[PDB]
């Protein structure tokens, strides 16, 4: 009765994550957010195995065009990768220095289907009746970067639920130059905590700082059916 | 049987066949996406949404708030996977029944397990994991971009990200006027070959031709057995 | 343990068919316009069904460990109903007559959506039985090129009720929802009267004849 | 002595306008707003002679690309032109029928410089001391259409203020099809009447209906030094 | 006198005065660009159009096709040149906005006025027959979020601002009447090429704190003597 | 003298000359525009803003709100008018001092009157009206477009909309990496030839391989007397 479900988990750290109990490990790699080719942002869902690429590069793609010509690292494209918990540098990191800033991931095989549930409150949402829990975290929706840079996660996908909450969860890698850095044009979007409001109330402007941010972020849980 | 379905594209005027141990539901034409109101929304080449039973240069219509609908009255586009047919030396847009020679064909096949796609990031064709059966192999197709409308992309685990034949111009653009052609801004992105030692080295600039697939990543789609 | 998502396109909450078990209900979310970027949700997937409603249910966080709520001009988009369009943005509680409801169910086998590109309802493949029928919903735009589209395999590309303006725009910071003239929808066309590979015959359709030019579709599940 | 300043006036009607005062008429033509080529909107300022095209066409431009190839009416480009006071049709008008919908213009030579002043109130502003008035109207700032369609006029240019206030002041012409029509995606932006507010008060939401629109638009006057 | 207009921006809360025998025509507030219907329409900072007499967070009216207009009914924004005041922690509203809006003035000059750039840390000397009016830093482009923004003509005096700030403008939500700064705001200034050879590869540099002013190109606004 | 200035572009590696009754202020490199943060803002090829005294593939830098500035650290572009020099058959980006062969040169000239540009929309080079003196003639250049960043355009009355030599690819793209090249998405738009009888006929499709002057509008720039 095994159907062949594949799950993707991101450690958000320098260490490679491990598969859940009785899960067959398929491959490991690096967490890819999206590729900005020809000023168009194409994302890979963090809950899909496509977001876990085993071999890293600041430019893992090449472009082909008219007259049967293909080009690798011949223009001004960039790539975006999920970051770790390393300290944010003051200047773009170079070549091997990037390894401590790129998140690790793992793709495994699961027997039953896997979804993600969000509470939109400070409380952790419960899995549906009959479903077991895998891990918990914070509801991660969409993101925006430089230029047309952007993308988002499907709310039912495990990519919509990251373990750690990070104000700076991704990094921009200059493709042809091979350097990565964080920029102020980066913005992360999380589902909001709506416990102190009514479903049809007008939102009140609030500037949340330091430690108080974790209390305003929606919680989530990644579940599988038993 | 639960009946997970997928799509296969021949990239030619001939209809492809469903692989082993899968049943054919219907055949059609390879639809890559649509560009309405200067926005390119794409169909996943692995899903049935990329296999329309009937072909037309304008498969949709717009409807505004005054309860009126316009069909082919303004300038919107459609996108289809293309054949290896060379465009005429006059390099004029193709119209009429000569369009049969340029629109790829497809099939939609149902199977009892799920279908994934693995990319090797090298010249070696990746093997299917334990318990998985090989269906077809190809080249890692990431996305395609147009000018000022964005682009259409593929999920790296969908079989649509694994085209059986490499093309510098795999997608052709059709207009509501009833004509199709290649246009210079049409680009195609593919996963490159990355050796394990080049993972954190500055990428080297290189302009290849079409036949030089040595820089194009290989891929393999796989179904599961029992 | 496969999950189907259905949208009522009305103020009523939809119910699961036959032996499909409810998991949760909520509101039909189309896409969010955060920082001048549109992120869409698959109308046929559970992600488009959010339990709690809000004109701005997201939080914007920057780099310097500071977040901002309702501090810019981001907006939200929801599947609307067939209620009467007002003259000014609706506010507070009366906006609920313009928000569709949804529900997530569990199905035994896989569920897909097939399109006919004709005025006829397409028949489900061999071994499949139909769940509901509707109209091929392809793309949508709100202003400029901001909008999105549906996967033609997902049930989200198949809506039961056809309206030229199937969504509503909610200003998040001001907490108001409204319709606008720039909103346009895109539906698959009826190709029964066309000649193959010919140039499309342009048509300006009005009133009740519009439904005759919309492609039909059916959401099917396998035994 | 005369330095060589050129002024441009658009009639917004089916008749060609005549130059004011003792200014020498240089040429007449049709009122062009902007050209949407390759889904990019490039505008000609309505106060600049480039906005007055003597010979009309739904596609008065052609595109050139790689390999020294140029193409005319070979894609899906469109043009936008200032309208007259004709009745809005039910379907896109074809070929000769479009002439009754295209505004006429004239380009003249002036001895001294010409600018435009806006009052942001219901009252028509007076020219600065020493400058004489040419015509009055309603302050027209920017515009938005389908896709990436848009543009605007500089507030010092005479193009920033058209005589008539029109909710539908421009029309979209399908380039290759040779047909023009109005669409609901068209939006006009006028300078607002700020007599009932103070410079830092929050704007009040207002829904203006038939006939009430002319009262909320700023007035202007285009002035020249004698 | 021909009637040529020069525009000066104070970059502060004070209204500037015209130099020498230049006659004032009007004063006002420094307008950068308007974001109407997700479209950015810029004003030349060196032209009188960028100097608007009346301030408002939304001085425009949006009108559609069906003879109905809407004011403060969407999410349109306005952008103004800010001052050297301290950036707050939450959006300022109502009257406290006046400390964040630059002031401007329009004057009449006898001869033509231009702006020359040095691309170096040195102030460029005006050509033979020209005398300098003020000096400053080469202001090229600006973006607020994504690719929304604009740029300045390098001949216009708007490309030459006397005071250099990393975030020289402020964003005002029109419908709610609130103005604020954001982290995604970026400015673009011409670089200091004093240590470079004409066709060398650019030396990438991450400059911080007060040294940023040492890497900005200098400029001077010149007017010719008759 | 009031001193109205304009710019002239040779579209070659050699510096052009100022026309009659104009004085040379400075010479430089033909700047067409810049593409920062995926937004292409162009310079008017008739104004002095299109004539930079020094050339570089990245003439600007970004500065954020944390009071730091990055120069050539990310991926932004610049645009320059190009020469008729053929790109190498290897069709690889040009870097180093070989970029001299591909960047156009320019001059900025001051005169006592104003400069206009007339477009004929036909094959005939239009003559300027009474009281105007002819400086140079050329072909009607409307705009250039790139992929997903918009494009850069010229005002049809500015002399920048009148290039003395027609080019299918008049603009070259340079990156912060220090190289320039032509890219397939780079397109150029020109005013077409429209006969008086073709004003309201549906346009007929035509793909030109050669003999381009039959379809390209002629233009002329002139100063006043
Ligand atoms: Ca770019
Ligand atoms: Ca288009
Ligand atoms: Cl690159
Ligand atoms: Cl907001
Ligand atoms: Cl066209
Ligand atoms: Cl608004």
């Amino acid at each position: 009765y095994l159907t062949g479900i594949l799950i993707t988990r991101h450690s958000q750290s320098e260490t490679v994550p491990a598969c859940s109990a009785g899960h067959t490990e398929l491959w490991t790699g690096y967490s890819l957010l999206y590729v900005d080719g020809n000023d168009y942002a194409h994302n890979q869902d963090l809950g899909s195995p496509g977001s876990c690429v085993p071999r890293f590069s600041t430019l893992p793609v090449l472009s082909c065009g008219q007259n049967n010509v293909c080009n690798y690292a011949s223009r001004n494209d960039k790539t975006f990768w999920l970051t770790t918990n390393a300290a944010i540098p003051m200047m773009p990191v170079e070549n091997i220095e990037i390894r401590q800033y790129i998140s690790r991931c793992v793709v495994c095989e699961a027997p039953a289907n896997v979804i993600a549930v969000h509470s939109q409150t400070i409380e952790v949402p419960d899995c549906p009746n009959g479903w077991e829990g895998l891990w918990i975290g914070y509801s991660f929706l969409m993101h925006t970067a430089v230029g047309n840079g952007g993308g988002g996660q499907a709310l039912q996908s495990p990519g919509s639920c990251l373990e750690d909450f990070r104000a700076t969860p991704f990094i921009e890698c200059n493709g042809a130059k091979g350097t990565c850095h964080f920029y102020e044009t980066m913005t992360s979007f999380w589902m909001y905590n709506l416990e102190s409001s009514q479903p049809f109330e007008r939102p009140q402007q609030q500037t949340i700082k330091a430690g108080e941010r974790q209390s305003h972020v929606s919680r989530c849980q990644v579940c599988m059916k038993n | 049987s639960r009946g997970f379905i997928f799509a296969r594209h021949s990239q030619s005027v001939h209809v492809p066949q469903c692989p082993a141990n899968t049943n054919l539901l219907w055949e059609g034409y390879s639809l890559s996406g649509n560009v309405a109101a200067s926005r390119a929304v794409g169909q996943d080449l692995g899903q049935s949404g990329s296999c329309m039973m009937r072909f037309t240069t304008m498969p949709y219509m717009l409807c505004d708030i005054t309860n009126v609908c316009h069909f082919a009255q303004n300038n919107d586009d459609s996108l289809w996977l293309s054949t290896a047919e060379p465009m005429p030396m006059t390099m004029t847009p193709i119209q009429g029944r000569d369009l049969m020679k340029y629109i790829s064909r497809c099939v939609v096949c149902e199977t009892t397990t799920r279908i994934i796609a693995l990319h090797s990031q090298s010249m070696s064709i990746p093997d299917c994991p334990g318990g998985w059966e090989e269906m077809w192999t190809g080249y890692s197709y990431f996305m395609s971009t147009l000018d000022n409308v964005g682009g259409v992309g593929q999920n790296l685990v969908s079989p649509g990200s694994c085209l059986e034949e490499f093309r510098a111009q795999p997608v052709i653009e059709c207009h509501g006027h009833g004509r199709c052609n290649y246009y210079d801004a049409l680009a195609s992105f593919w996963l490159t070959v990355i050796e394990e030692q080049d993972q954190f080295v500055q990428p080297r600039q290189q302009t290849l031709k079409a036949d030089f697939t040595s820089k194009i990543s290989r891929c393999t789609v796989c179904r599961r057995r029992g």
